[PDB]
RNA sequence: CGGCCAACUACGUGCCAGCAGCCGCGGUAAUACGUAGGGUCCGAGCGUUGUCCGGAAUUACUGGGCGUAAAGAGCUCGUA
RNA sequence: CUAAAACUCAAAGGAAUUGACGGGGGCCCGCACAAGCGGCGGAGCAUGUGGAUUAAUUCGAUGCAACGCGAAGAACCUUACCUGGGUUUGACAUGCACAGGACGCCGGCAGAGAUGUCGGUUCCCUUGUGGCCUGUGUGCAGGUGGUGCAUGGCUGUCGUCAGCUCGUGUCGUGAGAUGUUGGGUUAAGUCCCGCAACGAGCGCAACCCUUGUCUCAUGUUGCCAGCACGUUAUGGUGGGGACUCGUGAGAGACUGCCGGGGUCAACUCGGAGGAAGGUGGGGAUGACGUCAAGUCAUCAUGCCCCUUAUGUCCAGGGCUUCACACAUGCUACAAUGGCCGGUACAAAGGGCUGCGAUGCCGUGAGGUGGAGCGAAUCCUUUCAAAGCCGGUCUCAGUUCGGAUCGGGGUCUGCAACUCGACCCCGUGAAGUCGGAGUCGCUAGUAAUCGCAGAUCAGCAACGCUGCGGUGAAUACGUUCCCG
């Protein structure tokens, strides 16, 4: 990264659903080096949202993922002995890696027991607004316009 | 390991390759079965008979 | 410990194997017997200069290929010596050898026998750069060499302190694979301890 | 190792576990090859000097 | 009989005994210490010491210098 | 303010040159930080070390660059350490005599063993004596005894960082400089532009190995479509190089072409074709030098010390001791899971006093017995686990976890108590995801799952060296930390 940007890796499309969204959000759920049991777990939390709020699982998804993307994010950074919180705007790549990221993230707190109906059930309360992770994102808002004081350093 | 007394982490990697044919004669001529072991080789080469 | 040895470098793509045989029951034996017979042969004659030593093994024939400076010296005319030499392996129970000696065109191009007078000319306490002035400019006569470099490292002078010093001449590539370099190690004894001569020597390169 | 103890295990054993290997060449207990009979240290040496009969530097 | 400065090998001693005009030689291979051979310079003389001039353009009249090597007074006024 | 002498040294100084150094700067790189994933420090266990004990707990290693390191294998041996009993030219060699035809083998008794005594067996020359050794020495052999601040050889580190020089010319009275400085680019002193420099060597790169595609040759033990013979036991068999594969030879990647930035330049961005596109992925290869870096315990070696001893044989014991501390790993603290049953796919390697199969007997380590192989055949089962399917468990110190502990066994070894591994039953401790801090990693990589090998009779291996299966996130950018 000293000598320039790095290469972007593909994103290789969804056979049952025909969009990137699962298949990163698979990739993002994806742990120890199992794919079969990621694919099968997120596919049984659509399937349970789809049974549940009666709408598609794609535009809840979207919704929820709208609801949980933010805008601004901060960032430390040191000078004389002292780190400042600057607040920063964000790519609407990070964003997305970092909606998915506190999705799951947040799945794995839960006590009801099993994966499946954890992340259907956060997907249900990002829709509605009533998740952690989403908490978690007006959070960061409110230190993003509540970090203002340090801005002209402009780093 | 190349260093005597210590540095494992520091090592040399050595192999040992063998080739091997096989030559099936049908129709064994007699002459050819009382020349065959008047056949010099090189001392790389060992051939047996079956 | 940085550079490993050129000879073995190039084991597969310029030089040669030392011994050669092929055994699998007695492989051990055959490679305790080589061993015991180069100690000796490497302990018995040092007033000629060994080159090289050889060893060929099929069945019960063996042959065993003496490369050394001059071999007046190590066959006489009435032949004591070399009959002294069958008669060591004899105990030694070689079996039957048939011992070839055979001398050096170019004497002055062995990084062996090179190290070898650097080293007894070092015994005969002469300057150590004097003697790397000579062997340079005797190897360097030869037309076909192309680089030469001598190193020697101990207790140079008789002084009470480490020292190694290296002169180098022409071109002398070791880290190319088809070059032909001839690698020469020995070692002077001296009142003082040890000292180690090492020596390159680059013939030109090999296209096969 | 020295040179007693060089002949002791050259000697017949009374039992038959109190065998082992001893390197010919030098006298090293450990790290002996039973394929050679060299320790590790004169294995490389000789393999270097190329005095083995098939021995060569591994790359791959 | 190291170099200045014509003339080198062996034995004995090894930081001891000793040499030396300047720089310096002797702790096992000393052309430098002592003795033997050999050599060189002089020669009824040969060396050392003391004194003076030279080399010293190193008190510079012939024939030197003062930014940093030693050397411009702290600055002016003014008497011979 | 003016202003000496005795004495003492063989120099004190000025400018500039090449290195080294700075708790002096400026640029550029690197998993250095940042952006991410997974860990260590918390628990139990395996090793190693510090410290403390005794008879010894043999020796070496000691920031990075010691601490799963010498050691790729400590019950006796190993073993170099402690107690005790022998032995002296000795456990191992060579030379002389004084004396020789015997040493050398198989048993008996004594003895913990080493060792002591009896019983049977005794030399090939050819008389000069030698091949052999039996006592006394004569020379001595023997030291894992010391000095890695006297050494050779080998190795680590900066670091695969990009540097180290020369010939001719020119510039300086000269040491010397220039080239090698400046701008750009690159993985790089790789290359380009300008400039009194023009060129070239060792380093970089290439030559070597392996993986990715095709072509030719090629058929056994390998493949087996089209053919026949076999039918549940399978290329199993006659048979074909058609497909693989095995192993020899060759082709193919070169910024080769197009478009844009470019100093009509290096190079950079995208595209076309192609299996691969920008040294395609990875190895071996470690320049000049720094650390009095490590090793007299691989070996060799100058000097120093013992030599009836610090040499040498044997029996037992220790390196596994433990009130503690540190480091590297394994198992976990569970539902992305545990137990039960079914279900199919890898590679490489090893095998002679070894792999060892079918059957038989146990519940299981395992006992019987031996087919086939010195090995593309026979054994590692047609070779695995994670996977996928079906049942249950419904959240607790638990159907987790296995420590610790009692009992009964299997194997190897003369001999498993101090001190091997494995099997069966039973109890079931800590451990609820871990403070300050801190480590690894940029694509088949991290994260994992299993298999084989070396050392080895047996293993303390959770180590080391390799192979294969499933396989991600992120890099805005050099402000700060380290080299």
């Amino acid at each position: 990264p000293r000598k320039g940007p790095a290469p972007k890796r593909p994103l290789v499309n969804d056979p049952v659903y025909g969009s990137q969204l699962v298949t990163q959000l698979v990739n993002k759920v994806l742990l120890e080096g199992k794919k079969s049991l990621a694919e099968r777990i997120v596919y049984g939390a659509l399937e349970q949202a789809r049974e549940k709020t009666g709408t598609d699982p794609v535009v809840t998804l979207k919704r929820a993922l709208d609801n949980v993307k933010p805008a601004l994010e901060v960032r430390s950074r040191r000078v004389g002995g002292a780190t400042y919180q600057v607040p920063v705007e964000v790519r609407p790549d990070r964003s997305t890696t970092l909606a998915l990221r506190w999705l799951v993230n947040f799945s794995r707190q839960r006590r009801e027991k099993t994966m499946v109906e954890r992340l259907a059930n956060e997907i249900l309360d990002a829709s509605n607004g009533l998740g952690a992770s989403v908490k978690r994102r007006e959070d960061t808002h409110k230190m993003a316009e509540a970090n203002r004081a340090f801005a002209h350093y402009r780093w | 390991i190349r260093s005597p007394h210590k540095y494992k982490d520091s090592r040399e990697h050595f192999e040992m390759r063998t080739h091997k044919r096989l030559i099936d004669i049908l129709d064994p001529t007699p002459k050819t079965v009382d020349a065959l072991m008047r056949i010099d080789l090189p001392a790389s080469v060992d051939v047996n008979i079956q | 410990g940085q550079k490993i040895n050129p000879h073995g470098f190039r084991l597969g793509i310029t030089t040669e194997w030392k011994s050669r045989w092929y055994a699998d029951k007695q492989y051990k034996d055959y490679v305790k017997e080589d061993v015991a017979i180069r100690k000796l042969l490497a302990t018995g004659l040092e007033r000629a200069g060994i080159a090289d030593v050889e060893i060929e093994r099929t069945r019960d024939r063996v042959r065993v290929d003496i490369h050394t400076a001059r071999p007046g010296i190590v066959i006489g005319r009435r032949g004591t010596e070399a009959d002294r030499i069958r008669a060591d392996l004899e105990k030694l129970t070689g079996k039957q050898v048939q011992l070839n000696i055979l001398e050096v065109k170019n004497p002055e191009s062995q990084a062996q026998l090179v190290a070898q007078g650097v080293a007894e000319q070092l015994s005969n306490r002469v300057a150590f750069r004097r003697a790397m002035r000579k062997a340079i400019q005797s190897a360097m006569r030869q037309p076909n060499v192309k680089g030469i470099r001598v190193q020697c490292s101990g207790r140079l002078g008789g002084a009470e302190m480490s020292r190694s010093e290296f002169y180098r001449e022409g071109r002398v590539p070791l880290h190319t694979l088809r070059a032909d370099i001839d690698y020469g190690l020995y070692e002077a004894k001296t009142t003082f301890g040890r000292i180690g001569v090492k020596v390159w020597i680059y013939k030109g390169d090999i296209v096969g | 190792a020295k040179k007693a103890l060089v002949h002791k295990a050259n000697k017949k054993p009374k039992f038959a576990v109190r065998a082992y290997t001893r390197c010919n060449k030098c006298g090293r207990p450990h790290s002996v090859y039973r394929k050679f009979g060299l320790c590790r240290i004169c294995l490389r040496e000789m393999a270097h000097a190329g005095e083995l009969p098939g021995v060569q530097k591994s790359s791959w």
